[PDB]
């Protein structure tokens, strides 16, 4: 019914990937 | 009556919610929801309308199944947006259903989701760069990507200062290097512990 697992430390989702591309596009990579 | 205790909890739950005591709102509204007669779906739905944003503010996202089951799919894109840190999608989803949310009496409460959405966005930046000293300009990039108009470094500082003050972010801004210095121990506490 209720989820908390959305707030783990995983960044495998689509939005995360899009933000990763945007960051790299400006010079930011891990 | 059990119907009258349920009605009582419903209203003090709303009082608490409007006074920004979300833990207490959660207690009351959860109780009302759970002890509401299984037969009356209309009752359960009305309570869920209030319990939903309260749950979300405490970091508990509803399943799409729950939302389907009570015909509250108006909350689905909002939930997805908040979960991702997707400010741009949150704004769109809120607009798409503005009237429904206002008629439900929860529009202003839903606005408070921007705060944790900011929190979620900035946590993702932290997880993507994997450093405890984060350039403020990296958060600016994320906010430009989310199309926050006129946003600049000063605005990022203001947002971060609010998040630090409220306990969402454990760290401080070092102005010499324009970095956000965050704790090495879990700088983004669970939302249910920030209350």
């Amino acid at each position: 019914v209720w989820e908390d697992n959305w707030d783990d430390d995983n960044v495998e989702d689509d939005f995360s990937n899009q933000l990763r591309a945007e960051l790299e596009k400006h010079g930011y990579k891990m | 009556s059990t119907a009258q205790r349920v009605t009582y909890k419903y209203y003090v739950g709303r009082k608490a919610m409007f006074d920004s005591d979300f833990k207490q709102a959660e207690e009351y509204l959860s109780f009302a929801f759970e002890h509401c007669h299984r037969s009356s779906q209309k009752n359960k739905r009305m309570i869920l309308i209030y319990l939903l944003p309260v749950k979300m503010l405490l970091g508990h996202m509803p399943t799409v199944e729950l939302l389907k089951k009570y015909h509250l799919m108006q909350f689905a894109e909002v939930t997805r947006a908040v979960s991702e840190g997707n400010l741009l999608l949150l704004h769109e989803a809120l607009a798409k259903h503005e009237a429904f949310f206002i008629r439900c009496g929860i529009f202003l409460i839903l606005e408070k989701l921007k705060i944790i959405t900011y929190r979620n966005l900035f946590k993702k930046v932290y997880l993507l760069l994997k450093t405890h000293q984060l350039s403020l300009d990296a958060f600016l990039v994320a906010l430009k990507f989310m199309q926050v108009e006129d946003v600049d470094i000063d605005e990022v500082q203001c947002i971060l200062a609010n998040l630090i003050y409220m306990g969402h972010v454990k760290g401080y801004i070092s102005h010499q290097h324009q970095k956000l210095v965050v704790s090495k121990q879990n700088p983004f506490p669970p939302l249910s512990t920030v209350c």
